[PDB]
């Protein structure tokens, strides 16, 4: 029954009358078939005629169209309705995944397992799917009895974990607005639910204290995550929560002090600035106008999704929770309100083209809250010191180097400090509790395309063609030779899911991330002869380098990158200042000679491109020594409509993340693998007898049972199982312990019971 | 009737020792020989028999609550019940029993926390109660060797 | 000599055409003249006598009388094949057709041979005239068939593959201690310096400084490497030298305050006390006498194959080339001699108190004096650390001096690194680089501890790295790229040992656990390792006592290791007494307050598997050092030992992979760009593919050592050394045409010249 | 006793020779005006009449003379006549494609230019080395800007000279 869950239960499986609707409704197998549709890129359709190769047929909305044999697709009988994994599907092609997908998400049921993967529609909708009765409900629950969800994915990663004695990952994939914040969050509360049948407190509220400084909304999301995370939760050897560890990636710096037409700054700006800790302007000298305070304003400054006021109480709470101080929590609020402060700071020409300041009110809130002296900041600022060999001189600057110096010093604030609030939330989820496993969760910013796409979207969208091979290798590649190594019989499948050209493109030597960090070692570079050396080394060699596709009235790019997601044109203007990120050394100093501790900490203390293509290696060997758990997160339409598919939009997704492929190496293979050892240890159950040599055992026990003994095959030092095995032998298993546990109890309750007439027997009426 | 096909394949001697064990739950004022339809179980058990809740309520003939409680039965009802239920021989292996227990094993070593078997016990199966339990527990650190108390359990 | 502008090294490197021709026309006969196995000599050349019956009996060259069967019988390669530069050319191969062509090279005192694309290179132990200037410039650009083999054509290779493939290359230098590991990657070097030619002359001194400081005897290395190292030679696009950087990796801290019977600590400590600069001696407040300090003198102090006095001038010189300052040099030197002090530091039990106190003050008051540090506070902190203060028994005290004087080296090692780092970086641009890996080789000792397990885990991983490459990477190439070919399983694959030691549940992963108990023991550690291992990991076995007693024993791929678990729990936790450290911070001396302004397993895991990834994005070149005995022998093998290494090696099954694959690969582009000289007239000036068919098929070549992918063309390397002989000769031709066209121009020009005098 | 320059058949018309009697004629340094050339002058005629032979064609059709023969040994115009009609009979004096796929070779870049020190290097030690003051003659002018030839230009610029 499906009373466990509660609410949830429709929401998660169909009723009972609706699997008898399934199981009698009438079908033709010859006449429901599939038709190509060039707005819906399939319909379901009726065979009217049928012939000479071509057939006839009756579109669902209805249209007549005449399509080929070798274009018309098997619809799945009603059986396999709203199926919950679709590798079990008769025919398996594009329209039947994509209809299966549809029917489900019709019915509001946006989880659905893809062989030993997992997909998920965004409902745009809050569905009663993600309580404390939910996570209850799926404790221990290994399908037939659980419904696909993300407590499952989590559930079984768990599961995996203890049996192989191995870590693992849940590897989150999508597009920008997708779902992977959604879905990382409750995998860690899952586990932290669990935990509590404090550190699974603490662990929930790391999300909202950073989501406040490094989320924000763009044209594709309200709640666009720009950075990466890694979050590891720890657990005993057997199985207890231990402790978590938080890993963040390049956080988009030029979002502080600069916002494009439909977007805005990160979301603490404007939760400080709602007024509903009126204390907060009073301690920070601000008024409650975003139109104010320039670095902020440039682009919107309200989102109908979002209450400003009711989410900067759940991020002054959630650094409560995670132990922060009230001097940690001030220093933090003041250095936000010293940013908005320092974007004010006006200047003016001298005839001479030298800046000087204009006013000096905002300069003088600015160093009062960073604990500096505003004559040495605006004259840091506009003379910066310069060695010659004995004596320190000054340069000159004009008005738009001061502008730009004062924008970069601001972005190395706010992005330190971030750093800070990552590191001081590790330092409370670190327990010093024993661990001995992982299970780690990533949550990359998705892929996207705006009007306007730069190195901040090089470098995201980077990422996303990395995961995505990720995926291809363990799938495609990794799997096929698991079976080689353990001698199984296998014929090798080419399933064309390769993008090494592409990440060649941008992270080998010649590449685009090498032209541009060799630019950066020449003093009199520019980025027209960055643009030229691009051009020079992959216009006609490199297939994903393009030309740009410019549109009058949209903005302009220099090139085309052919990404797995699809074509995005770039802007390389200020790439190579965007990559050696220099700083005012003058101001940097003020800031090491600070009375605010939190500042002068900061910067105590080689390309962004280096950088990040370091961290990016880092993180594939750390998911490599893993056993990877996929969530493949889709964006239904372009509107944030809930329960609305836009068909093409789904398809482009299913496709460029190789869904079908992924289905298909599952059907075909063994995607389920044991060593002999922990076979015995798991299976002797099933019949003891069979078991009284751990190969040996294995080949007795299961040739004693009544299954389809093509279904598993003898490897070196593992079993190998088809799709379909482990669930049969896993529902085998459950049944033979409940009928074993029920036999303990009837010789318990005979043991009770003699021991009470032997009292009676003893003479005791 | 389902109790009158049944054969009676007791010797008279055993016959005897069954209706003097049986005078021990009987609790009628005039001794009457009868027993509730609730303490059948118990009676079947004190005569070396291990019957499961379900096959109880199956020889009973699906009684309801008020039958268990207050329908009285007879030695002669009760006998072709007895023969019934030891007909049954599918009780349960020795390495059933350890396989069953040995799930619950997180580590290696023949050990199982005396908490995790009283919860199991009480939670899954046909639940024990509470009571039950306390009674059939009452451990070494807090935990139970598995393998013994299997043999402690089909000893008893 | 003939084709040799390699000088006096030509003998050493390739031999003469007359003896060429000795080898060509001697003695032997493909039926009689064989291979047979030998209980002492692994195997044997004997000449077949009789044969019946599927036996043979057989001459060996003792020579004894042997009765073996059919199966045991191995042909011998044709004279033709003696000393082969590379065996992957022979037409037998097996185990003693591989054994005695090294041999016989090294008879020779031909110490490299190709094996496929991989070297194998003998420990000579003994310096040959093969590595000067003269044999870096002869090799400069030399193909394989022109070059003989050396470490200067696997460089020099290595180079041509980075500009031709447009990518990053690694030459990873494997070997047990004293193989040849450390001078094979300054050879490396060498190469790459001399050809450049002060960037050349401080890469080439950052090995003397490190040395030093990092390096000491040990039973099998008199110049043993005690610290793993990445050294990166950065190139610019058109292949200039632009730059280097070295990652040093996990010092071996306890050497510094601890020695066994037959080793040295670190080779400074003996530099310095050699009184030949002796103003270092009165500087550091020091004896002459190594007997007298504590920490340095456990062991051995003097090696009859170092001259210390001569090694403290090269010490001194590398770093004035590097550029180090004369407050740099002495404040190195005075730590130490600082540290030299601390070691002899005494203590003694209060009357009626478990409580340490100073045993004397004399060399406390030496150490502080160097430190910078008040010599009161130095010993109030040692046995009072504050928390209101800690109490210390001596144990506590003595254990914690030692803690301090290993992480005040060790930090000092670290600063040099990075000194060295700032000098060798120059700020000139770079697309490329040459990464050259000298791991601290397989070693076993008769106590084997926690920094044994680290080096040869190390070890281990490396090995795994190459059967990876060779055998897994490879074989699925060809699958990716749609080449006709079926999976071969080489039995190379050490994972069931890797993950007895890094994965949960081993035992890394126990020891870092157990570190998080408070009330954890030595003894309740090694019950873990056995409740979790014994009976259930293979590579995990009981300890093979006899002489220093052990706790379990290690299958490891070079052979069993016992290891001994006593400390293991403080040397993985490493604690330090923080009240000291504080002192260090506050010093006049500006380098030890620099130095000091989670466990060892995780750091040593974490740099491994950083390292195995900066690996994964180059293409790798293996060098395989091999020790030939165990007395350090000039010219001596020991066919047991040798064979011991080529097997755990993989070096057969690394040459049958060559053999039968394609090693060599090119993108269609990139092969119209380099080979279209060849037949212009079959690529007219769209479609890459279609050229290179049409290219390949218009030549008098075996068609069957080619074969089409998806993106690239796959080759043979002996089809590879054809190709390359061809695009020489007809570059020759074509050079030949455009100077005689030249000539034309020049004499019409001259001809122009004679006729506007008389006709024009 | 035969010749190979007898069974040599003169297809030139009378006006051709008459043309190549006067420009081996411009070719006389003899002391007495005698209109004879060395053997070793024999290449530049062959030249200065269109012809674009290698050095080691030239020694095969002189008979694989000796230094002494080249330096000292007389020709009168009719022994060179047939030697040039022989010249005149090669076809293989290589493409231009085939000039640039040679040049490219020393392209590292894949820029459609050559270094002109390397361009220098390369005809003076390969091939059927060029002297230095051949290289400095042919190279001048010359390297663009920076220091470059543009090879295919220059191949362009060897072939119509
Ligand atoms: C359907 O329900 C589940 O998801 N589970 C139920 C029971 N499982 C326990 C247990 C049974 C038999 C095999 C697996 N091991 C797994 O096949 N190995 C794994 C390892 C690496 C790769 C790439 N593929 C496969 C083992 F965990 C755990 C989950
Ligand atoms: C002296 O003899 C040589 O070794 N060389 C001759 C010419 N080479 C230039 C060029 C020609 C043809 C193909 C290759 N590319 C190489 O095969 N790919 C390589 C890269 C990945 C891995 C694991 N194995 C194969 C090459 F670079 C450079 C050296
Ligand atoms: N499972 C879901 N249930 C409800 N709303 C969702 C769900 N998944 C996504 N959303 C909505 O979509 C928005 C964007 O999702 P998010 O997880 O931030 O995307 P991503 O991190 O892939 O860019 C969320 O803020 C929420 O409004
Ligand atoms: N190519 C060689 N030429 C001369 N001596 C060598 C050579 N290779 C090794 N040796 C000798 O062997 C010793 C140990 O070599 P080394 O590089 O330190 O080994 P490893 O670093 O593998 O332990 C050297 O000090 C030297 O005496
Ligand atoms: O919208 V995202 O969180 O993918 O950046
Ligand atoms: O002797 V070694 O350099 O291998 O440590
Ligand atoms: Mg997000
Ligand atoms: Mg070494």
């Amino acid at each position: 029954e499906m009373a466990a869950f509660g609410e949830a239960a429709p929401y998660l499986r169909k009723s009972e009358k609706e699997r008898l609707e399934a199981q009698t409704r009438p079908f033709d197998l010859k006449k429901d078939v599939f038709v190509p549709d060039d707005k819906e890129e399939f319909v379901k359709a009726t065979i009217l005629s049928r012939e000479g190769g071509k057939v006839t047929a009756e579109t669902e909305h209805g249209k007549t169209v005449t399509v080929k044999e070798d274009q018309v697709l098997q619809q799945n009988p009603p059986k396999f309705d709203k199926i919950e994994d679709m590798a079990m599907l008769t025919f398996l092609h594009e329209p039947a995944v994509l209809y299966n997908l549809k029917e489900r998400y019709a019915s509001w049921m946006i989880y659905t397992y893809s062989g030993l993967f997992c997909v998920t529609i965004n409902p745009y909708k809050w569905l009663p799917v993600y309580n404390a009765e939910v996570v209850a409900a799926y404790r221990g629950k290994k399908r037939s009895e659980a419904p696909p969800h993300i407590f499952s994915i989590s559930d079984n990663a768990y599961q995996y974990m203890l049996t192989d004695r191995e870590n693992q990952s849940i590897l989150i994939t999508g597009e920008s607005g997708a779902g992977k914040t959604v879905n990382t969050k409750r995998v860690i509360q899952y586990f932290a639910v669990i935990a509590a049948i404090t550190l699974e407190d603490q662990i929930i509220q790391a999300n909202p204290a950073l989501e406040a400084f490094g989320n924000a909304k763009t044209v594709r999301n309200d709640n666009s995550s720009r950075f990466g995370k890694f979050i590891r939760i720890h657990f005993g050897a057997t199985g207890k929560l231990a402790s978590a560890d938080i890993e963040t990636y390049l956080l988009e710096k030029s979002r502080v002090i600069f916002q494009l037409k439909a977007e805005r700054d990160y979301h603490i700006f404007y939760q400080i600035l709602s007024n509903k800790k009126p204390e907060l302007l009073d301690m920070l000298l601000i008024t409650n106008n975003p139109y104010d305070y320039a670095f902020i304003s440039q682009g919107e400054t309200t989102v109908a999704s979002i209450d400003d006021a009711e989410e900067l109480m759940a991020t002054d709470n959630a650094f409560d929770v995670l132990g922060f101080t009230t001097e940690e929590k001030n220093s933090m609020y003041k250095l936000t309100g010293a940013i908005m402060h320092f974007g004010n700071m006006k200047f003016k020409l001298k005839r001479e083209e030298q800046a000087e300041p204009d006013g000096t009110e905002e300069a003088d809130k600015s160093a009062y809250l960073m604990g500096l002296n505003s004559a040495d900041l605006l004259k840091g600022l506009c003379h910066p010191r310069v060695k010659v060999g004995n004596e320190y001189v000054t340069k000159g600057q004009n008005v738009q180097q001061v502008v730009y110096a004062k924008g970069a010093l601001a972005k190395a604030v706010y992005e330190r400090m971030f750093n800070w609030m990552v590191t001081r939330i590790n330092a409370t989820l670190e327990t010093k509790q024993p661990r001995q496993y992982f299970i780690g969760v990533l949550d990359i910013a998705g892929f996207e395309i705006f009007d306007f796409n730069s190195f901040e979207q090089l470098c995201i969208n980077f990422t996303n063609e990395k995961l995505q091979q990720f995926f291809n290798h363990h799938m495609f590649v990794l799997e096929q030779e698991e079976y080689k190594k353990e001698g199984i019989e296998w014929e090798f499948i080419d399933f064309g899911m390769d993008l090494q050209a592409c990440i060649d493109l941008i992270e080998k030597p010649m590449g685009i991330m090498s032209i541009l960090e060799e630019e950066c070692m020449f003093p009199k570079a520019t980025d027209m002869t960055f643009k030229a050396k691009l051009f020079d080394n992959h216009l006609g060699k490199s297939s994903n380098f393009q030309k740009p596709r410019n549109i009058k009235g949209k903005p302009e790019a220099h090139f085309s990158l052919i990404h797995y997601a699809g074509t995005v044109d770039y802007n390389i203007i200020g790439w190579l200042q965007k990559n050696k990120d220099p700083l005012n050394e003058t101001v940097v100093d003020l800031y090491k000679k600070s009375s605010l501790k939190m500042l002068s900490s900061l910067f105590a203390n080689q390309t962004v491109s280096a950088l990040h293509r370091e961290n990016l290696n880092k993180l594939m060997t750390n998911l490599r020594s893993t056993h990877p758990h996929f969530v493949r997160c889709i964006i239904p339409n372009e509107t944030k409509s809930p329960g609305v598919i836009d068909n093409p939009l789904v398809m482009h997704q299913l496709r460029c993340n190789g869904v079908l492929e992924g289905i298909r190496i599952c059907r075909k293979g063994f995607p389920n693998r044991i060593l002999y050892g922990d076979f015995r240890q798991r299976y002797r159950i099933l019949n003891p007898a069979a078991i009284p040599d751990s190969r040996k055992g294995a080949e007795k026990l299961l040739g004693s049972l009544d299954i389809d003994h093509n279904q598993y095959k003898f490897g070196h030092t593992k079993v190998f199982f088809k799709a379909g095995l482990l669930g049969l032998l896993e529902e085998m298993r459950d049944e033979r312990l409940s009928r074993i546990i029920t036999r303990i109890q009837a010789q318990s309750r005979g043991v009770l019971s003699r021991m009470e007439f032997k009292k009676l027997l003893e003479r005791r009426d | 009737f389902d109790p009158s096909k049944i054969k009676i394949e007791f010797t008279p001697e055993q016959i005897e020792e069954f209706k003097e064990a049986f005078t021990l739950f009987d609790r009628t004022p005039k001794c009457e020989m009868k027993i509730t339809y609730g303490q059948c179980g118990d009676v079947l058990r004190a005569l070396g028999q291990n019957p499961t809740q379900a096959e109880v309520l199956r020889v009973l003939g699906k009684p309801k609550q008020e039958e268990l409680n207050s329908k009285m039965m007879d030695f002669d009802t009760f006998l072709p019940m007895l023969q019934h239920i030891s007909k049954n021989k599918d009780t349960g292996t020795y390495e059933d029993f350890v396989e069953g227990l040995r799930v619950f094993d997180k580590e290696g070593n023949g050990t199982v926390m005396g908490a995790e078997l009283r919860h199991v016990l009480a939670t899954l199966g046909e639940k024990l109660t509470e009571d039950e339990v306390e009674k059939l527990m009452a451990e070494d650190n807090g935990c139970i060797n598995y393998e013994a108390f299997v043999k402690h359990i089909m000893a008893g």
